[PDB]
């Protein structure tokens, strides 16, 4: 063969946070097929949005929207825990199919995107330039919401372990555990990136009791 | 940054 | 400047399923330091290994081994809620400070790796050709360490959500879900990424009021 | 068997 | 557009000593059309063969041979003086188009090479890694075949300085720049780079008188 | 070993129309060695100046230059005859040798780089940068350069040509050929390659009894 | 022998 | 641009 059908740019789409997470690298040969399990971001959530993304940069908004739909009736259950399987498909055809699968409740939502959709030949080379030259600003993005997305998963489980433990936690340590997911909840909605570690380090340093607790507990 | 209603997080 | 110091192969550790974690990419100028938080991977645990790595590859046991050393004094809490701060240091003499520091109990242990550590030339030559050639086998292992890790989540998880139930679970579901944990479990120790995710799925299905009463 | 593994922080 | 048609191996002809050239690079978007001009490599040469390759090699032997036409009529010149274009033109259905064309007699000869020609995927990539693996040989041959087709256009130019200054040349000088002559062309159909230049450099030291008398 | 010393940049010499001609690849590990024969741009040039440089840019005014030196005393000849070898030579502590060595006079010349020359890091990244920016400028004027170069040659070997010929060459021909040289040197005073190439073909078209001629005389 | 080969133009 | 006085051809 004299010529390859290429991804010019890779594809993915949103997650927590507002960054692209990539399913289908930049320059993977098609037909290609590729599945990743993703979940819900809140306690209770009920269905997810897929909103799917060409481009090469961190923050989905700096990205190329290519489409969205929603799964709906994803069972309650906590942040996290639901299976939900997403699948990019491109046919031979260049054509981008694109689904999502509640593994528990069986249901199925998908999109067909067209092989013309998305960023022209010179919006696919500004963007490859645009990403390179903002490739610091980028990765101190992505770094700030991963951060932020550790951060809020210990509040809420760090909350979830002092309700289990009840009147078996100390009333100082219960009191510099509430000051300290004081502090950390406030730190997440900033964004800078050493104050919430800062916060999260104070958190895990009046824990210890707590920790033993759940320990105990679960033990 | 501004979330949307429904956002797809990381299968723990 | 007529020539820049930089690393020929990507320098990482160890993590959770025997893979290789990238701190330093290939290619970076030194002098250069990176930190990056870590953490355990089972309940209680009260010491990891930080096993320092060079290479293209994957899997760590296809990678240089350039050393190990423990941190231990790690204090009680569940699977990924200690703060192990891992440090990759190289100064300009091209010597490799690895530290790793518990946020909370505050320990610290350190090793320093000499700049004629790790491949030569032509094994650095042999390790990017080799990670080229095993691309797709090396992906695989890593998607399939990935999807254990989360099924050995989603197993603890619900071990601890059905001990937080007691008795407000039926009988027949904690049953059937101690029966579907089990399943799950045995999956993990083998190399089926399908037969693990068919697993997680099962378990899923009879873990229903499991998540109701979570919910309370 | 003891658990020497490094994950990660959640 | 969410995918892009692009060449995944250089495209290119065949050129003096045996090498590759490329004209169309690897990873090119298609459409794409380019030319460029070439010549003979003898003096007085009536025809040529174009001889076209695909691949990342650069002995055309080591590429993927697609095919070859000649292009004849050339009027009687000076080696490398005919200006003959080549133009490479791959539509967007991936048909490759190959011409050649004289400037001076206006002759111009094509061959149509089909989209699925060449190579298929899997020996795509053993050709990616067949180059890398071989970068110093290939790199070492083409060198040669440079320093080999430099020394042709010393012999020739000297050839012909000497049939110009006829018998304003001296007796010794005759003698002497013809057996330097035939010992690079001897060196010439080796393949030791260091022997064509010793005996590059030979010719020039017995070829002081020659270059007096061309001045003239 | 856990680093590597490797260049950041090209290394070169300018050649003939300002153009930066490569001795050492970017990313070359050193220690490493490369030489390269040149040769004069005029008939009886009788030195030649070595213009160091560092860059990624294809004309020599906009790359870093390192220093320079001449080679004297190369004796009488044609342009492009002298044999005069260019050797760069980078040790282990970043020191760049550059000699140059007529293999005909056996004169040589050299100068020694220090480590700390050329282009800091922040300066390296620009011109990463502004080369891959200006790829399609400087591939043209790479392109202008080689056909004026193709042109000039065609030229004065013609008029080479024509002397030898004298009164062998017909009025009528002499006349046509004159004309076409006119316009060719017109031509290659210009930045028009289109304009060039029409040129050359057009001293082509008229240079086929030139041509025979020049084939009885050499055969 | 007769030359096919394709050199550079000069 | 400017020619330096003695430019450095290619060796033919």
């Amino acid at each position: 063969v004299l010529l390859l059908d290429v991804t010019p740019l890779s594809l993915g789409i949103e997650t927590m946070g507002g960054v692209m997470t990539t399913l289908i690298a930049k320059n993977t040969t098609i037909p290609t097929k590729h599945s990743q399990v993703f979940s819900t971001a809140e306690d209770n959530q009920s269905a997810v949005t897929i909103h799917v993304l060409q481009g090469e940069r961190k923050r989905a908004a700096d990205n190329k929207s290519l489409g969205q739909f929603n799964l709906d009736g994803i069972n309650p259950a906590p942040r996290g825990m639901p299976q939900i399987e997403v699948t990019f498909d491109i046919d031979a055809d260049g054509i981008l199919h694109v689904s999502a699968k509640d593994k528990n409740s069986g249901k199925e939502q998908k999109i067909t995107i067209k092989a013309s959709s998305g960023l022209n030949e010179d919006e696919i080379q500004k963007m490859v330039r645009d990403a390179e030259a903002n490739a610091e600003a980028d990765r101190k993005f992505e770094e700030l919401v991963q951060t932020r997305n550790q951060g809020d998963h210990l509040l809420h489980s760090t909350r979830k372990q002092v309700e289990e433990a009840g009147d078996k936690l100390p009333a100082d340590d219960k009191t510099a555990i509430e000051s300290a997911l004081t502090a950390l909840e406030t730190a997440l909605k900033g964004e800078d990136k050493a104050a919430i570690e800062a916060k999260m380090q104070e958190l895990a340093q009046v824990s210890q009791k707590l920790m033993e607790i759940a320990q105990q507990q679960h033990a | 940054p501004r979330p949307p209603q429904w956002a797809v997080g990381h299968f723990m």
